[PDB]
């Protein structure tokens, strides 16, 4: 959407998520700099009046900034000259029923937004954890449509953020972990109605492929398998949901997003490489038809849950000055693609301690299995790397295009898995492994790291206490901001990792901050609230290691530094 | 199986050492119920015929009713 870009190149905006199109999560605003960040001080601050984890962040567009809230999904708009007053409420009336299909707490990662034109007025979309899409007029709160995307019945739920392209607004699915079926639905924004529905696995006409379908590499495989991956009918309880984030190429009209793990975790019960679950789509905008699509985990026996973010850059590869996009995964690869024919620029290692994996053979694509680290039914495989909340979860990272430094939040946690037996009920869980998680072999479990995406060339890297979950922002200020998981909000200098600033906000942070300019003053926002999958221990009351999916373990002393909470902070000088 | 000797472009996998070829007949037989399967596709189909009637009624009337017993 070519408006929608646009109002995204204003530094008064924070138009979606991602920032912009390509995720590069990067502003020019230099007010809040290296050398003065240290005087950096909270300005005003909301509280969203829910608690559990808060993930995604704000949006500003034309003044107002638009606030959201885990279940119940509630949202808020704030003029930002009368930043006390809430200018418009919608509280949506959902099932309670949702919360017990989530997996990994009730969070919700947020907003998109559409100006005003042809559809007409501007909207707020949002989606809910009872499966459905609903679009707000952006200035009164109006209720305008709401269409039923996801049934909570059969563990299908909403927890990505939805996505603006053209005249569509795209609409994710989550639930794999209850044997849902992954697929991303376009729906039209004047209308809801629905476009096109492109499914994770399955026949190619429900994939929805182009005609030259991975044309420019065949090797990656074409047609066919979605169903010769799997045995018999096990395809259709085969997730592969896309519950993360997008990217958008206006100039080629592709869209970039990745399916997610495989169902069940159990890798016994789906022999098979389970295409196309774990793959890095690019799929055409107005008719969702794939013209590549990359497998990174066949036959996946880690859930590596593919659906990370896609960060665009134009870069050279060999002299040539090349559109990429780069996408760190849950396996610990960081992956980077030619956005155009798909071809695969290079995979590296996150971090040395991956184990699943010995390398990518670069030619063909295939990560090379160290059976030592498989997974598979009687056996209980101790210390894989990495655990399956991966060396990289949701947070959106940041590109510095200056530099061509990507700056990410990484996790540092491994684990021991034991699958077993178990039949599918439509409704129930379906996940089929027992999990044991702790930190890898570096002691602590998170780290902030800063890379060169195509030569795989470490910056800098520094150790965090608790994995670094919600993303970052950088800055042409040299600085980058993160919020951590035991409740601070923190700025390292981005040429060296140097701690410039922090502050002690009141909860776990599990979203990105945020940045804009409003009458000629840079802020910064965040929000506190934690939660998510790190933050299930604390959030549900579990004392048992191996609930909440194995993180309970992982992730037992976060509570000696947090509680839930729900706010958000804007800070300025 | 180390996932790289593949028996078609796109197709690496390989049983591991011990484990079987196929699953049905298999100690790991998933036993699917072919029912309980097909339920989600079916919760599809009824969910975009609802909305499809929602649009439909938005395109007849010009005001939007989520409820279709309401239209
Ligand atoms: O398959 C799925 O459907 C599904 C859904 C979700 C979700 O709804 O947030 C997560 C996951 N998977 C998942 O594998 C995962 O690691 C995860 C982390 C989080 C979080 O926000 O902390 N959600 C989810
Ligand atoms: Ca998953």
């Amino acid at each position: 959407n070519s408006e929608l870009d646009r109002l995204s190149k204003d530094d008064r905006n924070w138009v979606m998520q991602t920032k912009d199109y390509s995720a590069t999560h990067f502003s020019r605003l230099t007010e809040i700099n290296s050398h003065n960040v240290k005087n950096l001080k909270v300005a005003w601050t909301l509280s969203t009046g829910t608690l559990h984890g808060h993930e995604g962040a704000p949006l500003v567009v034309d003044g107002i900034m638009y606030i959201h809230t885990p279940f119940p999904n509630n949202v808020y708009a704030v003029d930002l000259n009368d930043t006390r007053k809430m200018l418009w409420q919608y509280k949506p009336k959902q099932n309670p029923a949702a919360r017990a299909v989530a997996c990994c707490d009730v969070v919700n990662r947020g907003l998109a937004y559409v100006p005003a034109g042809e559809h007409g007025p501007a909207k707020i979309f949002l989606n809910q954890l009872d499966g459905h899409i609903v679009a707000l007029n952006a200035k009164t709160g109006e209720e305008i449509w709401k269409m039923e995307n996801s049934d909570i019945a059969m563990g299908s739920t909403l927890t990505g953020a939805p996505f603006v392209v053209k005249d569509k607004v795209l609409v994710g699915s989550a639930g794999a972990e209850l044997g849902v079926r992954g697929y991303v639905t376009a729906y039209n924004i004047k209308d809801g109605k629905q476009e096109w529905r492109a499914y994770a696995t399955g026949p190619d006409e429900d994939l929805l492929l182009d005609k030259d379908f991975n044309k420019d590499n065949p090797h990656y495989g074409q047609f066919g398998l979605g169903l010769s991956t799997w045995e018999g009918d096990a395809w259709k309880i085969g997730g592969g949901t896309n519950w993360g984030w997008y990217a958008y190429d206006p100039k080629l009209d592709m869209i970039y997003y990745g399916s997610g793990n495989p169902a069940p975790w159990n890798e016994t019960m789906r022999p098979g490489d389970n295409k196309w679950t774990m793959t890095i789509w690019g799929r055409d905008a107005d008719t969702g038809r794939a013209k590549f699509g990359y497998q990174k985990t066949p036959h996946d026996e880690w859930d590596y849950a593919g659906v990370n973010y896609m960060g665009l850059s134009e870069q050279e590869v060999d002299g040539k000055l090349t559109p990429l996009l780069t996408h760190p995964d849950r396996n610990g690869l960081v992956y980077t693609l030619n956005r155009e024919t798909g071809a695969l620029v290079n995979a590296f290692k996150i971090d040395d301690t991956v184990n699943w994996v010995k390398k990518v053979d670069l030619k063909t694509g295939l990560p090379i299995r160290d059976p030592e680290y498989s997974t598979r039914m009687d056996h209980n495989a101790k210390g894989i790397c990495p655990s399956a909340m991966g060396y990289h979860n949701q947070g959106i990272e940041s590109y510095d295009p200056d530099k061509k430094l990507f700056f990410m939040g990484v996790n540092h946690i491994c684990m021991d898995w034991e699958p077993f037996m178990l039949p599918y009920r439509a409704g129930q869980f379906f996940v089929g492994a027992t999990l044991n998680m702790y930190p890898g072999p570096k002691g602590m479990l998170g780290q902030v790291k800063a890379m060169n995406a195509v030569t795989g060339k470490m910056e800098w890297e520094v150790p965090e206490k608790f994995a670094v979950w919600g993303g970052t922002l950088a800055t042409a200020g040299d600085l980058v901001f993160y919020g951590t998981l035991d409740g601070f909000i923190k700025a390292r200098d981005t040429r060296t990792g140097e701690l410039k600033w922090q502050f002690q906000l009141p909860s776990g942070v599990i979203g990105h901050p945020i940045t804009y300019q409003h009458n000629g003053k840079q802020y910064i926002a965040i929000y506190s609230g934690v939660g998510g999958w790190p933050g299930v221990g604390l959030v549900f009351d579990l004392k048992d290691p191996t609930a909440g999916l194995g993180a309970v373990g992982a992730f037992r002393e976060l509570a000696h530094y947090t509680q839930m909470g729900g706010s958000v902070f804007v800070f300025s000088l | 199986y180390d996932g790289t000797h593949c028996k078609a472009p796109g197709n690496c996998w390989e049983p591991k050492p011990g484990y079987p070829d196929k699953v049905a007949g298999s100690k790991y037989d998933p036993k699917h119920d072919p029912n309980e399967l097909n339920k989600q596709a079916e919760s599809i189909k009824a969910m975009e015929a609802r909305n499809q009637k929602r649009v439909e009624n938005y395109a007849k009337t010009g005001k939007f009713v989520y409820k279709v017993e309401d239209i």
